[PDB]
């Protein structure tokens, strides 16, 4: 936690619906936007911190 | 001269120019746009913004 | 591992992003339509409708 790892995602299209698919997250929680509306929507500026 | 007319005019389209200013204005919500909310959120939070 | 709830290591991930203020490179697996000119559309772009 204290040196999380950041990752940059772009020029990329992204299927959301697998995610949901296969999924052990005991906690899934958005909180700009809707977890069903993402495949609807062209993104930038994202990361992923683990 | 002709001050009095004008600024009836004058007020009139700043009036209508402020009313439409205010369409860009989030008033404590995430987004100005309508359409950003409905293609972003659930209705539930969808309803509240 | 012999500690209950509560203890346990959790695996987080943030996956954060930006919403329009940026020219978009992410995007949802909806298929691109024709455009058609001169004619009242309901039109998405980059997620812009």
């Amino acid at each position: 936690v204290y040196a999380w790892n950041r990752k940059r995602i772009s020029n990329c299209v992204a299927d959301y619906s697998v995610l949901y698919n296969f999924a052990p997250f005991f906690a899934f929680k958005c909180y700009g936007v809707s977890p069903t509306k993402l495949n609807d929507l062209c993104f930038t500026n994202v990361y992923a911190d683990s | 001269a002709l001050g009095k007319l004008q600024d009836v005019v004058n007020h009139n389209a700043q009036a209508l120019n402020t009313l439409v200013k205010q369409l860009s204005s989030k008033f404590g919500a995430i987004s100005s746009v309508l359409n950003d909310i409905l293609s972003r959120l659930d209705p539930p939070e969808a309803e509240v913004q | 591992p012999t500690y209950g709830v509560g203890h346990q290591p959790y695996r987080v991930v943030v996956l954060s992003f930006e919403l329009l203020h940026a020219p978009a490179t992410v995007c949802g697996p909806k298929k691109s339509t024709n455009l058609v000119k001169n004619k009242c559309v309901n039109f998405n772009f980059n997620g812009l409708t």
